[PDB]
């Protein structure tokens, strides 16, 4: 479902997803709103994941961490 | 600076960031202070904590040569 301009994925439950979720063989995230993002990098646990920019899907990136 | 010197035993190991808040870092600044201090008198001697800092100045790029724009063509080519 799209709210405000982005994606939610609300469960089979008719609950609201927050957090990293594989949803169907997709590794997304949702902040705490539940909105989903794209194009970004979140941290999760020890890991430090970039979710492509059209589909929110996990993928390698570059990120200038710190100044480097 | 927080991280570089908790990677080497005097805090928590951190990840920290320019978008880190203010208030935390000056707070996490001084818990290193305190754990320099007590190496200090462990080891009874600065030395060690000239060399961290020396290697940590040279981390940094306004305090190394990738502000001073290394070239090789021409005469630069021998020194830099």
């Amino acid at each position: 479902e799209n709210h405000n301009g982005y994606f939610v994925y609300i469960d089979a439950s008719g609950k609201q997803v927050t957090g990293l979720q594989n949803i169907d063989g997709n590794l997304q995230y949702f902040d705490d709103n539940g909105y989903q993002v794209k194009g970004s990098f979140r941290d999760v646990n020890g890991k430090h994941i970039y979710f492509d920019s059209v589909t929110g899907k996990a993928s390698s990136n570059v990120d200038i961490v710190n100044g480097k | 600076y927080l991280n570089f010197m908790s990677s080497k035993g005097l805090g928590i190991t951190t990840t920290y960031t320019a978008a880190t808040s203010q208030k935390t870092l000056n707070d996490a600044a001084f818990v290193i202070q305190t754990a320099i201090e007590q190496q200090i008198s462990l080891k009874k001697s600065t030395e060690w904590l000239r060399d961290a800092i020396d290697s940590f100045v040279k981390t940094q790029a306004n305090w190394n040569k990738q502000t001073e724009d290394e070239a090789f063509d021409g005469l630069q080519w021998l020194q830099g």
